């Protein structure tokens, strides 16, 4: 009558987690840490299938964060260390954003010392005593400084995460997807689109734009501590620079280990600053405000500057040609032809929020200028029922993973079970 | 972590409409989480009033055209909400109504089928008399 | 069609073009990684595990007598207690996902039966 | 529609005893697809078992379920300390679902 | 005889000794390299790649109606738009290298035709 | 009975449960040691070696026409020179280990005869 | 070792684009480096 | 069952004799003091 | 190490060593 029949190739999938690799179309990503390849990609559109998605527990972002940290560490380790720099620095006025400091170091011969001098930003300097003229670097008691490695480039490049054999990626193509819920238009792929691992705070930069209109997403809107990601459809133009003409000196601190520092500054004292197109910014603030009014009832929405705190979390942060800019955005998010914001810069950068590791970025010789697109915002709701009329939002940083969720929220990883059994009229074998 | 707060007891003269509210504390959204309304009268027979699932609302045959089930997603000042509305009430509708929420993300867990499902979380129920 | 193109199609349609799904299981990345990387070891782990899974599935197929057959036909009767639904209903108004979910409890035992059946056949093939 | 009938209607019990409640369906349920619930007087129902014989978390390990072709049996073994109230058998094979009449346990 | 000793022989003579070539695609693997260096990773490199290639070739054979057979007669007619030579000329005055070079443009089409023919045969067998 | 449970059983009784022995050749541990350690390299080596050995055994079986079979009849005559014992004594009095002991010098010849026999059979398959 | 003589073949060789020499070269330097790394380092001899 | 005695060559006098018991003996022991853990900054994050 | 009595199984030893600043010493 009815007999069993086994089928190989049955299209059924489970939810699963795996080690996804990456691919790219000197630089750490391009020539290390995953393969260079980009053949004709295979994208297909499934029919009559609905798939559930929730971006707020997805192992893609954890894997990407771990890979980014590991790659940066592996890049930093195989070159110069800065243990002899942690000495007493005699600092004086430049003769206002820097200080001229002289200090004693070793040389090519261990029985001889040398006197050298360099310019240092005061954000990289800590005093030793109130009634004294002694100074040291920030991370000389809490970590060990490693110099950013001059021949390698810390420039983001597009990267594609790719699934191994026996796995697949499902992509939600539904317009205006907020990351949680069913998906009625699903596609299958093997490799994600171009993802640029850019690290920034308070302003998402160089990202893919929303398809139709602004998308607002958070893990829990009712909670206030959680970050709110805003994904715009119109990119904003932000171009900015350190214009001061610098010159870097090479200091021999040992047998072949050279330490580069700000040898001198020439020209007029000009401050590093960021320009943003003002009219586009006003338009995008209006669009974000009236879009976010939907999720928050009839209560009015106000924007205010970031609360006081550490420079890393309070100020917007980014990197340009290796120079680390901390910009005070106290006028961008101040609401209810060009807008200019101040930008300090820092050399001893202690990112990844770990301890015992810190990096020193040598200054580029000439001035630095670079242009980019603001493609998203990270906003934080202020807690407390101070008023029942207006709800005020602030710039917000927090976990670095939020910088990548906006690019990885369409994707799901699924395992394939190819073996099935079914009854059929076939008997003979 | 998951709680369901329901409206208060309210008794009405027969011949009017009634609304009942269910408030889901801890539910991220009504995607991945289906809401099912059930009834329990004296006689201790649990029935099945209706559901909202995948933003589609449906009711059993005994109540088609009689009950409207609505839902509003997570907002800033209020967790997800669901609501029963009975247009007309006879003498036999006196019962305690229960709101239930069931996770629908796994797609392989045994707690749900494509349309009919068990009830993982139960509210405290609203007593209605006529 | 393409890989997993027939997910929404019913089982009768999915019986065609199983070869795309079968062939996708072994396609890989010809390139590899340079030395002294945990990334390289993770990649090696992943692909060795993939090979092991494929080999296990193929061996399980072979023990049942379907060494090189995608749609082979065994000789085990289908107990109605496993899943008692009409042939037309199963092959015309149901996807493979719903089917695999609805017979999840009875899969393991079914496998054992297949084993025994083939073994019996093999023994008879030497006693006849 | 799919009906069910539970048995026994009511049973006495005692601390440390093992009890069994069997619900039979009007149609053989291919998958397990049956659930067992508790309900104390004046409280809300609590899901005990789903998928025929799957045990949730927090519920004690003493409960167990057996799924035959048509008859489903809930085994509450080693009734410890507090006794229980009303037990319920529910099917979710076809739409709409249906609950059983119910059984009561007493000391 | 040796591994490739029939390289210069015509295909008719070469068809008799395919076992040596088939066997050397897997044998010859030595013991391991104790040191965790670049060299060990490159050994693991090459041998996992070899396993993947062999499994791919075997799967290609098995999807076709040629599982477990070194020589296999399929049921796809030989389109004359492909190589059109007399059987004597092919099997007595031509080596395998030249034959593979001449028909290089039609290999993908031949493989696809073999795939669809075997799928049709399996469907017919299950339906008849 | 479980794995290696039929070691003490005679050859006749042991043939009933070869699947238990066969299946354990692939079962393993899917986890991994993620610490760049030499332990991870050694584990990955032993797993690749196991895969290679299994594949070699399967290839050797397939060369003899017994690809999808655990018990297979090969149709090559049994030379009385390599072993001359009564069928009852072989299949009801000797364990498999003693049998492999007493024909140790002759396994290579048996294997070569098997491969030549299938080569002849495959050639005749297209000859006639 | 196994050596077999291909009777009727004719093969084209070019010694100047053979990857064997590059692979050997890389192995030689890598091996020397990993040999000289795990022992004494003459950092304090660089004196007057 | 009871005590086991092992030695890879018992008649030799320079080879360890292993004695395996069937009843475990209780040994509890201690350093009964009060030593405070002094921390010293050796270098940049190094602590002794 | 300059060691003196405990003031019987230990000695109280003082020594000079490096500090956070490489050009300074501590006792
Ligand atoms: C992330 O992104 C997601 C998308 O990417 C996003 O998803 C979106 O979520 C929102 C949730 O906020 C969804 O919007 C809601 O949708 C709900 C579902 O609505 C469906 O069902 C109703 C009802 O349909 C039944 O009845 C009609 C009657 O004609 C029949 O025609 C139907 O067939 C059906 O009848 C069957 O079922 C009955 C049982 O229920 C049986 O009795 C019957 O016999 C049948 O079997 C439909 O009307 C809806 O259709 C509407 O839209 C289509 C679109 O084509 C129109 O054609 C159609 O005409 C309708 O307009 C839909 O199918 C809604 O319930 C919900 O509505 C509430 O909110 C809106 C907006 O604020 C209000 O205007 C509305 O009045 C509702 O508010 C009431 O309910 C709340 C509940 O708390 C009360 O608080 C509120 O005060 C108000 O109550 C008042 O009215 C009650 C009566 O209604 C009364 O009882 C009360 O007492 C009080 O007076 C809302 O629209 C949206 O669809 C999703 N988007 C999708 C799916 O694309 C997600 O949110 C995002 N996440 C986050 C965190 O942001
Ligand atoms: C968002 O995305 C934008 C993309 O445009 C990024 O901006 C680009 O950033 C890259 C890297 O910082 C810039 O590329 C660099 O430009 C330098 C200056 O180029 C001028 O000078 C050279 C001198 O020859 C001219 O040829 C050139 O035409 C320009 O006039 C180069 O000097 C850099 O060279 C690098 O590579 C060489 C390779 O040999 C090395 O030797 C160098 O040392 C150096 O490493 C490099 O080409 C690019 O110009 C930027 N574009 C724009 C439009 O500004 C943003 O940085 C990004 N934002 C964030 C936050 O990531
Ligand atoms: C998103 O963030 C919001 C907060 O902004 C968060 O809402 C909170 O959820 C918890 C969990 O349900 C709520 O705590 C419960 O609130 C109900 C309200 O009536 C109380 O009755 C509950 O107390 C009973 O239950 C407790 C055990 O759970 C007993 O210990 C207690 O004695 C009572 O019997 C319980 O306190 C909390 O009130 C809300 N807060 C707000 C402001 O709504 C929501 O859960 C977050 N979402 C996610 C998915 O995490
Ligand atoms: C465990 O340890 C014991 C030692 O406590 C050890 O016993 C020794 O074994 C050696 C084995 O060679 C004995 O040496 C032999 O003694 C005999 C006694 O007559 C001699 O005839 C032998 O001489 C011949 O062989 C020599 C080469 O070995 C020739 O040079 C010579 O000309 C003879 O041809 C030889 O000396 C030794 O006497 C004992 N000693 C004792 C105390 O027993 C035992 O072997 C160890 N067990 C194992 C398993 O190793
Ligand atoms: C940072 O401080 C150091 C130390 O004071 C400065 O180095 C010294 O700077 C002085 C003043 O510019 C130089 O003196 C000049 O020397 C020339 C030599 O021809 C002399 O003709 C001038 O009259 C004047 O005295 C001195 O040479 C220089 N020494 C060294 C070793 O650099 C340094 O300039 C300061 N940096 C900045 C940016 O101010
Ligand atoms: C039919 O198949 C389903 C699916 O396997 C069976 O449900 C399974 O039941 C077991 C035993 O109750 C569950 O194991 C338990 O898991 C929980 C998870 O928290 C754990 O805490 C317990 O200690 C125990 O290990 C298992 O999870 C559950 N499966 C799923 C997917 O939930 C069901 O019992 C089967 N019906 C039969 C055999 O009649
Ligand atoms: C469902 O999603 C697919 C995939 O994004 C959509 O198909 C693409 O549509 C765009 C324009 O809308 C084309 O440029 C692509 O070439 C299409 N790709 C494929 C594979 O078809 C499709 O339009 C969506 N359909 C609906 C109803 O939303
Ligand atoms: C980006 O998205 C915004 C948000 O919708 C678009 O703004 C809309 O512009 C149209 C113009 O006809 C108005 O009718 C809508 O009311 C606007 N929507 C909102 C929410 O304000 C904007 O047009 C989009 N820009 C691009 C380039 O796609
Ligand atoms: C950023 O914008 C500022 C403001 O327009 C530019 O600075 C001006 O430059 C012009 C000539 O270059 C001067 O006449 C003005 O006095 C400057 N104003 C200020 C406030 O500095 C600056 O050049 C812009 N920078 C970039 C990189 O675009
Ligand atoms: C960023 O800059 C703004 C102004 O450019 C700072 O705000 C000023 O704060 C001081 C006190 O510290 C007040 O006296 C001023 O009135 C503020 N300015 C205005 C326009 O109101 C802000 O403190 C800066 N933040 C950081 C982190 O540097
Ligand atoms: C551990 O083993 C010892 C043997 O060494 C046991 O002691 C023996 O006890 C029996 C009692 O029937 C006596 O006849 C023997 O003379 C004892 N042997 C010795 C050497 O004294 C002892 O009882 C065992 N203990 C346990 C807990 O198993
Ligand atoms: C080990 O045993 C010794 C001997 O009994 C214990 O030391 C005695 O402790 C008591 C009080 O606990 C004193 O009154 C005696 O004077 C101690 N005698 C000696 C010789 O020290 C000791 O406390 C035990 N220690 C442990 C860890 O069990
Ligand atoms: C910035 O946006 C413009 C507008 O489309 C685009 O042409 C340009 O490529 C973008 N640049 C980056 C770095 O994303
Ligand atoms: C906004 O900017 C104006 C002028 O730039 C300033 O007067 C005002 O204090 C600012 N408000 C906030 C909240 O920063
Ligand atoms: C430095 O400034 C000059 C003008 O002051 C400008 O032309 C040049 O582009 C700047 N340098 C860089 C690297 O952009
Ligand atoms: C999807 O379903 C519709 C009707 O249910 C059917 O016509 C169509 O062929 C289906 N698509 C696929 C890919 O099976
Ligand atoms: C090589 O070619 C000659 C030509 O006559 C032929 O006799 C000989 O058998 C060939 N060798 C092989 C190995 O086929
Ligand atoms: C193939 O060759 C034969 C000669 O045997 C010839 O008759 C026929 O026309 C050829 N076909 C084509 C398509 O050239
Ligand atoms: C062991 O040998 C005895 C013969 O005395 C036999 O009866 C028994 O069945 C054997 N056991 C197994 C497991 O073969
Ligand atoms: C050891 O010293 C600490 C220092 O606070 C004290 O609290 C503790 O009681 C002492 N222990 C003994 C056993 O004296």
């Amino acid at each position: 009558n009815l007999w069993v029949t086994v089928y190989y190739g049955v299209p059924v999938w489970k939810e699963a987690t795996t080690t996804l690799f990456c691919a790219s179309d000197h630089n750490v990503w391009a020539t290390h840490a995953c393969v260079p390849t980009d053949p004709n990609p295979q994208e297909m559109v499934l029919e009559n299938v609905t798939e559930n998605f929730n971006m707020w527990k997805n192992e893609m972002v954890n894997q990407m964060h771990e890979d980014v940290i590991s790659l940066w560490d592996q890049s930093l380790k195989p070159c110069v260390k800065l243990t002899p720099l942690c000495v007493t620095l005699d600092c004086t006025t430049v003769n206002q954003e820097m200080k001229n400091c002289s200090f004693n170091t070793t040389t090519e011969l261990r029985d001889k010392k040398q006197k050298v001098y360099a310019l240092f930003y005061k954000l990289d300097i800590v005093p030793l005593s109130n009634n004294s003229s002694e100074y040291r670097l920030i991370n000389c008691n809490t970590s060990a400084i490693t110099q950013a490695c001059p021949k390698v480039s810390f420039d983001p490049i597009p990267i594609h995460y790719c699934t191994p054999a026996g796995y697949a990626l499902l992509k939600c193509n539904d317009k205006r997807f907020n990351g949680t819920g069913p998906c009625h238009n699903v596609s299958t792929v093997q490799c994600t689109h171009g993802i640029k691992p850019v690290v920034s705070t308070q302003l998402l930069l160089n990202g893919s734009l929303a398809e139709k209109e602004i998308i607002v997403r958070s893990e829990n809107l009712t909670n206030n501590v959680k970050t709110i990601i805003v994904h715009l459809n119109k990119s904003v133009e932000i171009v900015c620079t350190r214009p001061g003409n610098n010159t870097r000196k090479s200091i021999r601190i040992g047998p072949g280990q050279t330490f580069y520092a700000t040898g001198d500054i020439i020209g007029d004292i000009r401050q590093a600053h960021c320009n943003i197109s003002r009219g586009d910014w006003e338009e995008t603030l209006h669009n974000v405000r009236k879009n976010l009014a939907e999720h928050f009832q009839n209560k009015t929405i106000q924007f205010a500057s970031s609360s006081g705190g550490d420079l890393e979390i309070t100020t917007h942060s980014f990197n340009c040609r290796g120079e680390f800019f901390y910009c005070n955005t106290s006028g961008l998010f101040n609401s209810t032809l060009t807008i200019t914001i101040p930008c300090r810069i820092k050399q001893i950068i202690n990112m990844w929020q770990e301890v015992g590791r810190a990096m020193y970025a040598p200054p580029i010789a000439g001035n630095i200028t670079c242009k980019s697109n603001i493609t998203g915002l990270l906003l934080v709701r202020d807690g407390g029922k101070e008023s029942n009329s207006t709800e005020i939002f602030r710039p917000g940083g927090g976990d670095m993973r939020d910088n990548w969720r906006s690019e990885l929220y369409k994707y799901k990883v699924v395992e394939i079970k190819p073996l099935g059994v079914a009854p059929t009229e076939c008997k003979r074998r | 972590q998951i709680h369901l707060v329901q409206s208060g007891t309210e008794v009405k003269k027969p011949g009017s409409s009634v609304t009942v509210s269910c408030k889901a504390y801890g539910v991220n959204t009504f995607g991945l989480y289906a809401v099912n309304w059930v009834r329990q009268a004296p006689g201790q027979s649990l029935e099945y009033i209706g559901q909202i699932w995948r933003w589609k609302s449906s009711a059993s045959h005994h109540f088609r055209g009689r009950v409207l089930i609505s839902a509003v997603d997570l907002t800033g000042s209020s967790p997800p909400i669901s609501s029963l509305e009975i247009k007309d009430l006879t003498s036999d509708d006196t019962a305690v109504y229960f709101c239930t929420t069931t996770s629908t993300y796994d797609k392989w867990s045994g707690l749900h089928h494509d349309g009919v499902m068990a009830f993982s979380s139960w509210g405290q129920g609203t007593l209605i008399s006529v | 069609l393409g890989f997993l193109g027939v997910a929404g199609s019913t089982m009768g349609a999915a019986s065609v073009a199983l070869t795309v799904q079968a062939r996708q299981l072994l396609s890989g990345n010809p390139d590899w990684l340079p030395d002294m990387t945990v990334w390289g070891i993770k990649q090696l782990q992943t692909r060795v595990l993939a090979i092991e899974r494929y080999l296990k599935d193929q061996q399980l197929l072979g023990i049942w007598g379907c060494s090189g057959k995608l749609i082979c036909c065994t000789a085990v009767p289908w107990n109605s207690s496993w899943s008692n639904k009409s042939q037309t209903e199963i092959w015309n108004n149901m996807t493979w996902m719903q089917w695999d979910e609805e017979i999840s409890n009875y899969t393991a035992t079914i496998y054992r039966l297949l084993e025994v059946s083939q073994n019996q056949q093999e023994r008879n093939e030497k006693d006849l | 529609d799919i009906q069910m009938t539970q048995s026994p209607s009511t049973l006495s019990a005692s601390i440390g005893d093992t009890v069994r409640i069997s619900c039979r369906a009007s149609q053989s349920i291919t998958g397990n697809w049956v659930a067992w619930y508790q309900q104390r007087p004046g409280k809300a129902p609590r899901l005990l078992i789903y998928r025929g014989a799957a045990l949730l978390g927090g519920v004690p390990s003493r409960f167990s379920g057996s799924a035959a072709g048509t008859d489903f049996t809930l085994t509450i073994g080693n009734l410890q300390a507090e006794d229980f109230g009303t037990f319920y058998c529910q099917q979710y094979d076809t739409y709409p679902g249906t609950f059983g009449q119910g059984t009561k346990v007493e000391v």
